[PDB]
């Protein structure tokens, strides 16, 4: 057809939409939204209270045996009222398909811990707490996992500066690796490379 | 030896308008199905995966 | 640099406009055409600085 | 000037051996023990 | 398509010959002897090492190494302050400060590459529209002092002068692919 | 929609428990880490760190602070954090930068 | 000397790649991916390329697809050599490491000949590949492949049936199938214990759906089974390389959309529009349409994935990297229950963990 | 725009007139849009610039050798879309991605003209109009710029 | 009788038909206590009745597995147990209720 345009299929789109209605009506209490992307990836957005019910159902229900958790990502959009967006990616081997379950959280609004459901989350949620700062209830052992032992901050927050508030060096006076306020040599050079023109007119929001 | 490399499909002087092959501009927004803003049969995410067929090249190693 | 672009010839081209590459062909600089209608000076190629005259 | 680009040879490359070739050695067993027993008896005597 | 890698199949086959073979295997250390034989076989094979200082290994024309700034045959720095090299360098190692010349020409007055920040990626040499910045064949430029790894326009141009021949050859032999 | 403690009155109990724990731990740290500080210095620094967050009034933020402090105490009990990290609280290499305008006008801005 | 608890402390090699990427265009972020799993480079950058192509709604050209699969198999061989040989070196056996690193060096020579770098090539780029294979590289790959089988067979004659190796691995790190799935394992951490899963088969990408290759599966679920699985995977990689070499097609190597991939230098030097495209691509970069995706590949270790969120700018909005080994090193404790320090040292190897990817 | 070039001929070339110390005139890279002429005739009322000839060889410039100086002369650089008219001082002293862009006010003129004073790592590189409808209205003085 | 199941830790079941009938009947019993309108009740009853009918229909274990579409009959049994437990939990989670609280203004909006 077209050499430089990805091949387009509709069977998977249809099956994923049908399963979207499936889940949407099997869990009315929690599901707030459902969508299927042009990439054909099912995306169910649910109330945070419903993470445990939704994922337990998605793991156990015979028609949906989502027995693997690919990842527990978090995104940070600072304008919306709840900055943090938790994204549980799921895999089902029996039906050879993936799903995405999303919810929202704030600096002071924990999300239940799915460690009971998938033990694979034990470290993913620790990472989310370490970086974005979303607290998780009933996590068996919640700690920092990727940051410094005495670290103060939440690096993946958008507002957090890239280079942090502290740098380390060896001070031959005290004979220790001390911590000092950061002082770069050539500060990070941002670039203004956003063109004045709008590229993709499907997303032009009207007033 | 000095190579001479082939050209791509869109090395055409006619019928080569970019609007007829712009893959980027075909990305529509996601298709909502159920939204708070706005007897049936059981359905699976997709047809169940068949069973893998044991190979014949060297069946048992 | 300056002395080495100072020490060279001023090339002749019989046409009104002359194309410039770096001189390597496809190993030089993007082709640019310099117009040699001014007669009080010589056309200087922006990329490589070579100078052209009309005769 | 035709195109001269990296290509497999006409007719394709030769077949490749990509499978285990660990052989099975011929050594018996009764022989293995008989050699030892013969040596032991000789040394004993 | 799957193949079992270690599934035990038929078990009832017990024989006197099989049993004496198994006992010989256990007692005589047959498989261990076989491994020892393999090691000896290697002992009697030509070594794969190379006397490095007087015998450097092969490198292709695409090899990315110490940077250099090229010149035109007339002797002029190709650097026209594109600035694309600085814009594309993922690690932000290039620093350019350019000013108009006394000849009404565009040139660079501060061209610095921090070779302790460069990732040797080739994005500069491929985003240079006049083939000024290149990554020459050299791969031995270790220095004792850090400050000697912060390069400048001069050091780059002297590297270009030194390696112009090999840079020229590699570009000549590769430009068709690029 | 409280984190753990419903009210500030409930939260201060947890805060005081955390302080009890840190006070009881300081001797053990100073001894088993071979820090060159007096146990009094350690306890005073614990007090100072607690006081640094005294202004907070929101029950949920008090709870979050308690959680972070309890994690830090765990990190020190388990001796995961080393001396190089524990001493970082003391700011022993810092030279207090002046505060009055007459002098800051003189060092930069 | 019995291990009663394992508490893997990581983060000692975390350098905030996920946040750094958010500040760099889509082309300027590719080199990071070559460093996330420094053992298997081209597979990581293949994951990135497939994700960005998915968002761009463009398709790589056929020759680029075949080249990417070929070099992905070479990278899989590199990863399996590293895993097996370092595992053996830590367990005790040392000669196979030296034996096989010569072939690793030869594969590095191929890497360099094609990309100009012995690792961290950055060869695979969203759109296809940076440059076409230099003439003769297929011939050299054939010469290497036709012989690699004998070298792997020598390593096997060393390790496969040795009683010491069998005693040192067998019935160690035994993980049940359900427990593995729940723990989130992937790749051989799954196929070793009988689970019939392999993304290259189940959800093909590139041209993995045109080459026949078997997927080894283990029955016991222990270290010895997984070592056998890795060796068989190397053999199947040789199979796939043979097929790719025989079916390498002619044509372009990068998507012929000059608004995504750079135009050829001659075109840049003699075309106005091509020069504009070069300028903007290497300054601003492409503008990826808004969206989100989670691309997954069967990286030589497991299931390397990228969750990429784009807001229509030329820089990604969020790039979570799902590293295969994260869940594995999480499940270390479960695997190590009731084992000695030596058994644990063995167990860590089977995971085949690179902390570049673990830390991201 | 398209992705490729089907133009397989040579390109037009033009002479670079002298217009003064302020506005360098690399005229070959002119799209001949007459924004410069319209500004000269309307905003500044100087009536210097104009279009000569007909067809491709049409040239936008003073067909004598006048120097188009005005209190508003410098704005031609801003209005011209493609880099035909450029600033003699700011030649090749920076690139738009590099530079920082901070808004301020002009004090050189008593008018009150608003300004953007773009700087690139400690050095102010250029001064450019900042649109204020009432005061400036996208135009500043040559002195200020 | 199957000597082994490929999966590690999942052991062979001697009485697969009996175990399956038992589990499916238990699921169908626990479902009765859901509200008759529950989408979960409707769908799970359809599913369970289908599989129960297949088990009753086919004696041979190989053909039963092929009909069921679940790899090993032991895996299918395990899944039946999981479904039963899921029903037990659903009875208390009452997912059939209306939405708990609608999302904020543009919580699920993108690109922002
Ligand atoms: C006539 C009337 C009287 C007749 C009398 C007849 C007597 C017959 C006696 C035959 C027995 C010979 C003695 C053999 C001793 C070996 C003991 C043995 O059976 O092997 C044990 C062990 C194998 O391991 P494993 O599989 O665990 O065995 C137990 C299985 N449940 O084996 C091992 O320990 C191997 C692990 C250690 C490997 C060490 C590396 C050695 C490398 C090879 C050395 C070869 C040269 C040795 C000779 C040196 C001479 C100076
Ligand atoms: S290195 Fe190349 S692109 Fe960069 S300023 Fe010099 S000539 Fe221009
Ligand atoms: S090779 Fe890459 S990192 Fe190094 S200077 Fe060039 S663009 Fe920058
Ligand atoms: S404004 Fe610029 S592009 Fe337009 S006609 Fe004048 S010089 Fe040419
Ligand atoms: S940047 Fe614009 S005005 Fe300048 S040469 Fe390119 S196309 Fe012409
Ligand atoms: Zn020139």
């Amino acid at each position: 057809k077209r050499p430089t345009v990805r091949p387009r299929s509709d069977v998977t789109h249809k099956q994923l939409s049908a399963f979207g209605e499936y889940v949407a009506e099997i869990l009315p209490k929690y599901v707030q939204q459902v969508q299927v992307s042009c990439l054909d990836e099912l995306e169910i957005c649910i109330h945070p209270d419903g993470v445990i019910p939704t994922l337990t159902f998605l793991r156990d229900h015979t028609n949906a045996q989502f027995k693997s958790l690919a990842d527990l990502t978090a995104v940070d959009v600072p304008t919306r009222q709840n900055r943090f967006e938790i994204v549980y990616n799921l895999l089902s081997l029996r039906f050879n398909s993936r799903i995405r379950v999303k919810t929202y959280a704030d600096e002071l609004t924990p999300i239940d811990s799915i460690v009971s459901v998938h033990i694979a989350a034990n470290w993913y949620e620790r990472e989310v707490w370490d970086m974005f700062g979303v607290f998780f209830f009933n996590h068996p052992d919640l700690r920092r996992i990727l940051t410094d032992y005495g670290f103060e901050g939440h690096p993946f927050r958008k507002d957090f500066p890239l280079t942090g508030y502290v740098e380390l060096r060896y001070d031959d006076e005290v004979k220790r690796v001390v911590a000092e306020p950061v002082e770069l040599a050539q500060e990070f050079r941002k670039f203004d490379l956003n063109s004045p023109w709008e590229a993709f007119p499907a997303y032009r929001q009207p007033p | 030896p000095p190579p001479k490399l082939p050209v791509g499909p869109s090395h055409k002087l006619s019928n080569n308008y970019y609007c007829t092959r712009d893959g980027r501009r075909e990305v529509v927004p996601p298709s909502i199905i159920m939204s708070s803003q706005k007897e049936k049969k059981a359905v699976t995410p997709a047809p169940p995966m068949k069973r893998w067929e044991l190979s014949k090249d060297q069946p048992y190693l | 640099a300056i002395d080495l672009i100072a020490q060279q010839p001023v090339n002749e081209v019989e046409h009104r406009i002359i194309a410039c590459d770096g001189g390597g062909g496809a190993l030089g600089h993007p082709k640019v055409y310099i117009n040699l209608d001014k007669e009080t000076k010589t056309g200087t190629c922006g990329y490589c600085g070579l100078q052209f005259k009309q005769h | 000037s035709k195109v001269k680009q990296d290509m497999p040879p006409p007719g394709g490359y030769g077949p490749i051996d990509y499978k285990r070739n660990l052989p099975r050695r011929g050594l018996s067993g009764y022989s293995m023990f008989a050699v030892g027993i013969g040596a032991l008896i000789f040394g004993y005597w | 398509t799957y193949k079992y890698v270690n599934k035990k199949e038929q078990e009832s086959e017990v024989d006197m010959k099989s049993a004496t073979d198994n006992a010989a295997r256990i007692l005589m250390w047959t498989e261990l002897i076989r491994g020892l034989g393999m090691t000896l076989s290697y002992l009697f094979r030509e070594p794969a090492t190379i006397n490095y200082p007087f015998e450097k290994g092969p490198l292709s024309p695409r090899f990315r190494g110490e940077h250099a700034l090229r010149r035109y045959p007339s002797g002029e720095e190709r650097c026209i302050a594109c600035k694309l090299c600085e814009a594309i360098c993922p690690a932000q190692a290039i620093t350019i400060e350019a000013e108009p010349r006394a000849d009404g020409s565009r040139r660079t007055t501060r061209y610095d590459i921090d070779m302790t920040k460069c990732i040797y990626c080739g994005f500069c040499q491929e985003a240079c529209p006049v083939d000024a910045i290149v990554e020459g064949p050299n791969f031995e430029f270790s220095t004792e002092t850090h400050e000697e790894l912060l390069y400048n326009k001069e050091k780059l141009l002297n590297n270009g002068d030194k390696w112009e021949a090999e840079i020229a050859a590699n570009i000549q032999a590769d430009y068709l692919y690029r | 929609k409280p984190i753990f403690s419903r009210d500030l009155n409930e939260a201060k109990r947890r805060v005081r428990e955390l302080y009890r724990a840190w006070y009881r731990e300081v001797p053990n740290t100073v001894h088993l880490m071979q820090l060159d500080i007096t146990v009094k210095q350690g306890r005073d620094k614990v007090r100072e760190m607690f006081m640094k967050n005294a202004h907070v009034t929101d029950p949920r933020v008090v709870d979050l602070l308690v959680i972070k402090g309890k994690m830090e105490l765990q990190e020190t009990i388990k001796v995961w954090k080393q001396r190089t990290h524990v001493m970082r609280f003391f700011h022993e290499t810092e030279t207090p930068r002046p505060k009055d305008f007459l002098s800051k006008f003189y060092m930069g801005h | 000397e019995m291990v009663r608890k394992c508490d893997p402390h990581i983060g000692l090699l975390h350098r905030g790649t996920e946040k750094l990427i958010e500040y760099k265009t889509y082309l300027q972020a590719l080199p990071y991916f070559d460093r996330l799993d420094y053992v298997s480079m081209m597979c990581n950058e293949q994951a990135y390329s497939i994700a960005v192509e998915k968002l761009l709604n463009i398709q790589p050209p056929p020759r680029a697809q075949w080249i990417r699969v070929l070099f992905g198999e070479i990278t899989r061989i590199l990863n399996h050599i590293m895993a097996v040989t370092t595992h053996a070196l830590d367990i005790g056996a040392m000669t196979p490491f030296f034996w096989m690193f010569e072939e690793r060096e030869k594969m590095f020579e191929f890497y360099e000949r094609v990309s100009g770098a012995r690792m961290h090539a950055a060869y695979i780029r969203p759109g296809g590949v940076h440059q076409d294979l230099p003439l003769g590289l297929l011939d050299d790959i054939y010469e290497f492949s036709k012989n690699f089988s004998l070298r792997i067979d020598e390593v096997e004659e060393m390790l496969t049936n040795n009683r010491i190796w069998r005693n040192r691995t067998v019935d160690i790190g035994v993980v049940t199938a359900e427990d593995a799935l729940n723990y989130g394992f992937s790749g051989v951490m799954l196929r070793g214990s009988g689970i019939q899963w392999d993304l290259r088969k189940t959800q093909p990408y590139d041209v993995y759906d045109q080459v026949e290759f078997d997927v080894p599966i283990g029955s016991r679920g222990d270290c010895y089974d997984r070592y056998l699985c890795r060796v068989e995977e190397m053999r199947q990689s040789l199979r796939i390389i043979e097929q790719c070499l025989n079916k390498m097609p002619p044509g372009e190597i990068k998507v012929d959309d000059a608004k995504v991939s750079p135009p050829k230098r001659a075109e840049m030097k003699t075309s106005m529009e091509s020069l504009i495209h070069h300028f903007k691509l290497y300054t601003e970069g492409y503008q990826v349409p808004p969206g989100a995706t989670y691309t997954a590949i069967e990286a030589p270790k497991g299931e390397f994935g990228v969750y990429l969120v784009s807001d229509g700018s030329s820089r990604p909005y969020r790039c979570k990297i799902k590293a295969p080994g994260f869940a594995h090193l999480a499940g270390l404790d479960k695997m190590s229950k009731g084992h000695m320090l030596a058994d644990v040292v063995a167990i860590i190897g089977t995971q085949d963990i690179v902390f570049g990817e673990i830390d991201r | 725009g398209s992705d490729r070039s089907r133009f397989l001929e040579g390109k037009r070339a033009v002479e670079d007139k002298n217009i003064g110390p302020l506005v360098k005139t690399i005229m070959t890279r002119c799209i001949q849009c007459t924004r410069c002429i319209r500004f000269a005739s309307e905003i500044a009322g100087v009536d210097d610039l104009g279009t000569t000839g007909r067809g491709n060889d049409m040239q936008v410039g003073t067909y004598i050798e006048k120097m188009f100086m005005s209190e508003l002369s410098g704005n031609v650089i801003d209005i011209c879309p493609v880099g035909a008219l450029t600033s003699k001082p700011y030649a090749f002293t920076a690139r738009p991605w590099e530079t920082r862009k901070t808004e301020s006010i002009d004090v050189m003129d008593a008018v009150g003209s608003n300004i953007v004073v773009s700087t690139r790592t400690g050095e102010v590189m250029r001064i450019l109009p900042r649109m204020h409808e009432d005061i400036n209205e996208e135009w500043i003085s040559d002195k200020t710029r | 009788l199957k000597k082994t199941t490929g999966l590690v830790g999942l052991a062979v079941c001697d009485t697969p038909h009996e175990r399956l009938t038992i589990l499916y009947t238990k699921t169908l019993d626990i479902l009765k206590h859901f509200p008759k309108h529950a989408a979960y009740r409707k769908y799970t009853e359809q599913i369970t009745n289908e599989k129960l009918d297949m088990v009753k229909a086919e004696p041979d274990v190989k053909k039963l597995e092929a009909l069921l579409q679940g790899g090993e009959v032991e895996e299918v049994i395990l899944q039946a147990e999981k479904e039963l437990s899921l029903a037990r939990k659903m009875l208390k989670w009452k997912p059939w209720e209306p939405l708990v609280e609608e999302p904020p203004a543009n919580q699920w909006k993108w690109p922002i």
